[PDB]
């Protein structure tokens, strides 16, 4: 399938600003339409503005929150897509989507302008929009043990405690141990301040050779920690 | 913009479905409106997604490709002399005496023509008086439409 | 804006469900459906008179009447547990589009899971900054739906405790997460501490110690 990569996200102070890219590829980039949506943090989806292509003269339209306070742009010589974003408000927290759009419009029944829909859809860049200071996270080993899993196995972790905002990344390995992985959900402690854990199940009989790393990224906070998870 | 020019109007004689298409096409390319190989776009359409429309009396066709080969919005009428078959744009053989040849680059001008498309060949009185008027008439009486 | 939908609704295992969505501006405009789940990117599922995308399964459908658009899954499967959107334009003839507030689907009749446990003693290396974290990771249980109590020795405690709600892993069962927060005093100075997790009416209960 089509690629699309958004970034830019962060931590911004409320009044701010913000401006965030999204890298395409896989299809038409010229002559696509492309669409901004964001999904504040336990709701639903919500339209930012879409612009358009050559035909249309690169116009682009907004939601009415946004209007005059976003900008939608692009580059097609490296195909990509920005949003920049002036005096945000913490309303404009999210995790914001971009998506490749189609156009259709059904002769006999149809009506002008038809409908746009969105047929493939990047990963979303989270952005928090907050007077609270960014906090990097520290973390801990989970010394294996074997006393929940199935026979022949190990249960090691690592625990991702006190960071702000969201997200955090974690891989194992750099990414060369995923199989047997399991990232839990962050909780939000009363302190405002986020903690999650990520586990991978390991044979038991490769805790003494092969070393198990985990990799930690706060991009909001410039911080990555590669911690060592080792008996016992 | 509009563009719709009085040579954009012409009959055709006792001709093949892709014959139609060039004929329309070329004063489209005379000025710069489309791609030097516009009818080639149109044709190869046109045989994965048929424009016949199955309309009583006169029936009709809407010949046209992507937007991305066309520089500047326009359209092409031609009244075929012999009614020449057209596959039906509902996958169900459509015997085509008007052609509306659509050059438009803008989505939202494409909607709005098709929508006065739709309206137009839906009125049989209209659609009679393209059948007798010439292409001085026709052009008239189309050109007033905004 | 506003299209407008159900807050969730409900199927049985295997069985026909229905999502709808109503707006001004579906008199005039077709729908599209998309499916989302948490922390995955929208799908698209369905768009305009009959059109759907060559990935989707045969047994999502759309239709339209008035000023509603359903979304009719036949025969729901598990994987289809998740958020339904429907999207349009905002006004008729409008230049820009909305999406509905979403519906959940909930799949009933899903085999009962009980929850695996795991429960980690604070590191050395958090008591040596003179912090303390027990952790205990609850998986792949269903229904979604949990409770966590923590003891010291057999005293329960509640201080200091931070639960996660539940949420959907990719195998459509739940996890969830719970940290009890004690100073380095207080690990050293009981026997033991437990993590007691309670699913329908069954609990599993684990239990560590300063050594």
């Amino acid at each position: 399938e089509v690629q699309l990569v958004e970034s830019g996200g962060g931590l911004v102070k409320p009044g701010g600003s913000l401006r965030l890219s999204c890298s395409a590829s896989g299809f038409d980039f010229d002559n696509a339409w492309m669409t901004w949506v964001r999904q504040p943090p336990g709701k639903g989806l919500e339209w930012v503005g879409r612009i358009t292509g050559p035909g249309e003269g690169w116009s682009v339209d907004y939601a009415a929150p946004v209007e005059g306070r976003f900008t939608i742009s692009r580059l097609n010589s490296i195909n990509f897509l920005y949003l920049e974003m002036n005096n945000l408000r913490m309303e404009d927290s999210g995790l914001y989507f971009c998506a490749r759009t189609g156009k259709y419009y059904d002769f006999w029944s149809g009506y002008p302008p038809g409908e746009e829909y969105f047929q493939d859809w990047g990963r979303g860049t989270l952005v928090t929009v907050s007077s609270a200071s960014t906090k990097g996270p520290s973390v801990f080993p989970l010394a294996p043990s074997s006393k929940s899993t199935s026979g022949g196995t190990a249960a090691l972790g690592c625990l991702v405690k006190d960071y702000f905002p969201e997200p955090v990344t974690v891989s194992w390995n750099s990414g060369a141990l995923t199989s047997g992985v399991h990232t839990f959900p962050a909780v939000l402690q009363s302190s405002g301040l986020y903690s999650l854990s990520s586990v991978v199940t390991v044979p038991s009989s490769s805790l003494g050779t092969q070393t198990y790393i985990c990799n930690v990224n706060h991009k909001p906070s410039n911080t990555k920690v590669d911690k060592r998870v080792e008996p016992k | 913009g509009i563009h719709f020019r009085r040579h954009y109007v012409r009959h055709l004689p006792k001709v093949s479905q892709n014959d139609i298409i060039k004929a329309l096409a070329s004063p489209l390319i005379n000025d710069g409106m489309v791609v030097s190989d516009f009818a080639d776009h149109v044709i190869t359409r046109e045989q994965n997604f048929p424009t016949g429309l199955p309309v009583e009396p006169v029936g009709v066709a809407i010949p046209h490709t992507d937007s991305k080969y066309v520089r500047q919005n326009a359209i092409s009428v031609g009244i075929l002399a012999e009614p020449v078959n057209f596959e039906d744009a509902g996958g169900e053989p459509v015997p085509v005496r008007v052609v509306f040849m659509l050059a438009l680059g803008n989505w939202f001008d494409i909607t709005n023509v098709l929508w006065w498309i739709k309206a137009v060949i839906q009125d049989e009185d209209f659609m009679q008086q393209l059948l007798v008027m010439n292409d001085d008439e026709i052009y008239q009486s189309i050109y007033t439409r905004i | 804006y506003e299209l407008t939908q159900e807050t969730g609704v409900s199927v049985a295992l295997g069985d026909t469900v229905t999502i709808t969505c109503e707006g001004d501006s579906l008199e005039s405009h077709y729908a599209s459906w998309y499916q989302k789940k948490p922390g995955q990117a929208p799908i698209l599922l369905f768009y305009g008179d009959d059109n759907r995308p060559s990935g989707v399964p045969d047994r999502f459908s759309g239709d339209a009447d008035g000023n509603e658009a359903s979304l009719t899954i036949d025969g729901a499967q598990a994987e289809d547990d998740a958020e339904y959107y429907c999207s349009s334009r905002d006004k008729s003839g409008s230049r820009l589009s909305v999406f509905g507030g979403g519906t959940k689907l909930t799949v009933l009749s899903q085999p009962k899971a009980a929850p695996s446990v795991t429960l980690f003693p604070p590191s050395s290396e958090e008591l040596q900054a003179n912090k303390a974290t027990l952790v205990c990771l609850i998986s792949d249980f269903y229904p979604g739906a949990v409770t966590v109590a923590w003891k010291a020795d057999s005293s329960p405690v509640k201080a200091g405790v931070e639960t996660t709600t539940p949420s959907k892993q990719s195998n459509n069962k739940y996890a969830a997460s719970s940290y009890l927060s004690l100073t380095p005093e207080q690990w050293k100075s009981h026997r033991s501490y437990s993590c007691q997790v309670t699913h329908e009416g069954s609990t599993v209960e684990k239990t560590v110690a300063p050594t």
